[PDB]
RNA sequence: GCUUGACUGCGAGCGUGACGGCGCGAGCAGGUGCGAAAGCAGGUCAUAGUGAUCCGGUGGUUCUGAAUGGAAGGGCCAUC
RNA sequence: UAGCGGCGAGCGAACGGGGAGCAGCCCAGAGCCUGAAUCAGUGUGUGUGUUAGUGGAAGCGUCUGGAAAGGCGCGCGAUACAGGGUGACAGCCCCGUACACAAAAAUGCACAUGCUGUGAGCUCGAUGAGUAGGGCGGGACACGUGGUAUCCUGUCUGAAUAUGGGGGGACCAUCCUCCAAGGCUAAAUACUCCUGACUGACCGAUAGUGAACCAGUACCGUGAGGGAAAGGCGAAAAGAACCCCGGCGAGGGGAGUGAAAAAGAACCUGAAACCGUGUACGUACAAGCAGUGGGAGCACGCUUAGGCGUGUGACUGCGUACCUUUUGUAUAAUGGGUCAGCGACUUAUAUUCUGUAGCAAGGUUAACCGAAUAGGGGAGCCGAAGGGAAACCGAGUCUUAACU
């Protein structure tokens, strides 16, 4: 229109949802745990007898009944990350990039690049392009526009490789390298 | 962990074409002699389980 | 992501209670006893729109007999004479009309009489 | 299309049951287990196959047959997958290379199953009566 | 009187069972008896006379046979 | 899966494949040539870490306020907008952070180079015996003695030793393959009492450690051992000079501090049960789940000047709590003194079905590689063919000598 399949295709909500909420659950890095009423500290003697005293029956003082008692289904360390299929990762990726072009979020340059490594220099160079959040997408790693970008919170600054579904949506403009677009169709096909 | 087969339905019953199970009649080991032809000649062919049994065939045999 | 029940336990617990405010002893004060002050409350509410249907009915047939009876007919032979005259003031206003109005109900059972004599 | 804009397809993440949470989500109190009984109990219910304790029917009915060993290292190819051997003989070893039988696959039968539409010379296997006239048809050759 | 149909392989269809099962069955193939022949015979007027599976035994059957040829063991059929 | 298995419950391989990581050696002995190879030990250097540190950018005005970091206005730094603190929320006030530097002394590591052991290389050899194997008893092998190979050995025995011996799942033959009865050996692997940094759809004082606090304490127990409760004034103590009542009390009232003391140390917020004081209405001729439907009167408020609302509720119809368990409960069956807080269908993996999404006669990768949620990795797995116990045949197949 580039590549009209991955440029031009419809937004498939559904997909990109379930691969949107799949990195997400990616990120996470579930490390917490609980005690069960196996793992609190206590002795395993009968707090009183069976019969006789009037009490409600008690056998450990570690049950998730009492006060300082077990949790009855203490968490575990998880694993949140669910599998994409590599086809529905590249389709979701392919229906985020076509919806940022009918946006108009998609902005294209040839070249894009700062002097030094100079936070003042890309600032400048961003507003200019009436810029201020936005992913900027290179062909190559460069240390000074990467080093320019650090300590702008609403700019980030990716290789084509690392292009992920979440950034593209929520950056409000992604600029890209014609470079990077290259790289990015050569990714998708 | 995965399933255990229960190994003894594994040995009775062979999965069909349409996902029905395949047995060996019962009454055609021994005692043999008082028994008639006929009755030994119909247990002699594999049957299908019934629809009462699937069920039972089924938790069984999860891998078949 | 333990969750705290404090804030919801309380407003539930104060929504009962606001409903049954005016209840006598642990009924207007107390949470488990409240809640089935409350329900019962409703369960009675619930049968007595019915009832209050069946008690203003009776109502009005009492007050139409009595006043029928001071114009010489009873409440069975007054109705009677209503429907066989094509009146159709229900019991509600024939009621009404026997207090407020005792002509216009002299009016009505002379109506009825005509329809039966 | 925004982070807060995105809803996943109806019907696609149905609510999973919670079991004793009141009345109204209609599994208060027992929890869809019913009144008492073994199935009612936390970790309670019989094993597969239990029939009561009756003679159960992977019990009452006999064992038949044995496994065989030459089964497992046999395949069979279907006309489809002749295509997909590079060079055009389909050897058990050009099968292997194209990830049409396993490593251990020892015998390989061509059946006609699917359709084959180029000259492909078969060599070293066995071929079904149909499965030969389909090779022959579109100018192969069955070597033994 | 003469005989071995108290046959072997099957079986449309049906009955009766939660199921395992159990029952009735014309007809088809092979081979048989009795009858001049039509025919009849797959036990007995019928309905009781029974015991799943496992394990193992015996006979048959190269179906299988852990390098290969065998064998062992297993399978299958008959039977205990 | 194959198998094992009162063939029950269960137990459960290997071959082969994909990966991580890879490394080989010595003695059973002399001779020749010599100490040459390679790691050890103990020094000198050499870098490079560690054990203190150093520098480290840039903001003001005005508004609200007790206080400004907030609002508003206009600036500035950013390889530093990690984070913390500061009288409310600070890139620029402070401590840091990015980044760039630092060691007198000790010491980890990687090398370079002495010294002392150490012996490389070549030819000639040699080649682990109460052992292998066996009988008996056990045990181990996924394998329960089974048709049971193989390993270990308590007991009794007992070879051949390279022209020999072991194994290839009873056993034999053939073939193949290996060389026991001597030993050493890094990496990939396991773990965290402990140290540093960093992170969390982990907890937030009945939670989270038993322990946020002088807690393994108090306390209990002869002892082993058991084992708590208990966090928060304020920005700052400015923690209330002085006066008054009181016992030179307790406690309080003023005063003063403070934005606030109804923040006063029994201190943030300050729920509920429970207990009071005040006011309105009701209530001393009246029988019961205490409400509900009807309803007068009284009091207090309000916009037709009217009714209306709020509280109360004389009188009157109806009316035996809740849970549980049951054929059935007001039941004189069960449970609950009340409140507050906590307290019960989860998690992992496998499997099937449904929905939904992707791709589709294909679908999908696992470990792993990759800083890489990418990309690589198709080892596998499921599916597109079944029938038969099986050989085997195959859109058929099995059954049977053969099928109508
Ligand atoms: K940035
Ligand atoms: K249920
Ligand atoms: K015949
Ligand atoms: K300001
Ligand atoms: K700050
Ligand atoms: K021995
Ligand atoms: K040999
Ligand atoms: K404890
Ligand atoms: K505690
Ligand atoms: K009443
Ligand atoms: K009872
Ligand atoms: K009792
Ligand atoms: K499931
Ligand atoms: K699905
Ligand atoms: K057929
Ligand atoms: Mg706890
Ligand atoms: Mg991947
Ligand atoms: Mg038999
Ligand atoms: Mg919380
Ligand atoms: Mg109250
Ligand atoms: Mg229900
Ligand atoms: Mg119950
Ligand atoms: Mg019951
Ligand atoms: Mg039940
Ligand atoms: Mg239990
Ligand atoms: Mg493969
Ligand atoms: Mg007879
Ligand atoms: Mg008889
Ligand atoms: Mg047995
Ligand atoms: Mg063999
Ligand atoms: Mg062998
Ligand atoms: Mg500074
Ligand atoms: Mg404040
Ligand atoms: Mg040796
Ligand atoms: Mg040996
Ligand atoms: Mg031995
Ligand atoms: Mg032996
Ligand atoms: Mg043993
Ligand atoms: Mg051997
Ligand atoms: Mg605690
Ligand atoms: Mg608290
Ligand atoms: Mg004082
Ligand atoms: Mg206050
Ligand atoms: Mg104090
Ligand atoms: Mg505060
Ligand atoms: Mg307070
Ligand atoms: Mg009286
Ligand atoms: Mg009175
Ligand atoms: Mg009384
Ligand atoms: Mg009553
Ligand atoms: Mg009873
Ligand atoms: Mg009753
Ligand atoms: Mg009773
Ligand atoms: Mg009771
Ligand atoms: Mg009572
Ligand atoms: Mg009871
Ligand atoms: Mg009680
Ligand atoms: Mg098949």
């Amino acid at each position: 229109m580039v590549s009209e399949t991955t440029f031009g295709r419809d937004f498939n909500e559904a997909l990109v949802h379930q691969v949107v909420v799949a990195y997400a659950a990616g990120a996470r890095q579930g490390t917490r745990a609980q005690k069960t009423r196996a793992e609190v500290t206590g002795s395993g003697k009968k707090p009183w007898r069976q019969k006789g005293t009037g009490r409600a029956r008690s056998g450990s003082i570690k049950s998730p009944i009492w006060r300082s008692g077990g949790v009855t289904f203490a968490a575990r360390p998880q694993d949140h990350s669910q599998k994409v299929n590599k086809k529905m990762y590249r389709g979701a990726l392919k229906s985020i990039l076509s919806e940022l072009v009918r946006q108009d979020r998609l902005i294209v340059v040839e070249k894009f690049s700062v002097e030094a490594p100079k936070t003042k220099l890309l600032a400048q160079k961003l507003k200019d392009m009436a810029l201020e959040d936005v992913l900027i997408i290179t062909g190559e790693l460069d240390e000074n526009l990467f080093l320019a970008a650090r300590n702008l919170h609403k700019v980030d600054v990716r290789d084509a490789t690392g292009i992920d579904p979440v950034s593209l949506i929520a950056f409000d403009k992604v600029v890209m390298t014609a470079d990077a677009v290259k790289q990015v169709e050569e990714m998708l096909a | 962990p995965k399933i255990k087969t229960v190994r003894g339905a594994a040995k009775r019953f062979k999965k069909t074409g349409k996902g029905g199970f395949k047995h060996k009649h019962a009454n055609l080991r021994h005692i043999l002699t008082k028994k008639a032809t006929k009755r030994k000649r119909h247990l002699r062919p594999k049957a299908m389980v019934s629809k009462g049994d699937l069920g039972l065939v089924i938790a069984c045999l999860p891998y078949a | 992501a333990r969750v705290k029940r404090g804030v919801i336990a309380r407003a539930r617990h104060k929504k009962i209670l606001k409903q049954a405010k005016g209840y006598y002893g642990a009924r207007s004060r107390v949470y488990r006893v409240a809640f089935q002050a409350v329900i019962k409350a409703g369960q009675y509410a619930y049968r007595d729109r019915r009832q209050r249907k069946r008690q203003f009915r009776q109502l009005w047939i009492a007050r139409i007999n009595a006043a029928a009876r001071q114009n010489g007919i009873s409440y069975s032979k007054f109705i009677n004479g209503l429907k066989k005259a094509s009146v159709e003031i229900d019991r509600k206003i024939l009621a009404d009309i026997a207090v407020f109005d005792k002509v216009a109900f002299t009016a009505l059972v002379e109506k009825a009489k005509a329809a039966l004599a | 299309m925004r982070l807060n804009t995105l809803s996943p397809a109806e019907g696609s993440k149905k609510a999973g049951k919670r079991l004793g949470r009141g009345i109204g989500s209609g599994l208060g109190k027992t929890g869809g287990r019913g009144h008492k009984g073994q199935k009612s109990r936390s970790g309670g219910g019989v094993r597969r196959g239990f029939e009561g304790g009756q003679m159960p029917l992977y019990r009452r009915l006999p064992k038949f047959g044995f496994t065989s060993r030459k089964a497992a290292i046999t395949a069979e190819i279907r006309l489809s997958d002749l295509a997909k051997v590079e060079g055009g003989v389909v050897d058990l070893n050009t099968l292997k290379a194209a990830n049409i039988i396993g490593i251990q696959i020892e015998f390989a039968k061509v059946i006609l199953a699917g359709e084959v539409t180029t000259p492909v010379t078969v060599r070293g296997l066995r071929v079904t009566k149909g499965a030969r006239a389909a090779i022959e048809a579109a100018g192969g050759k069955i070597e033994e």
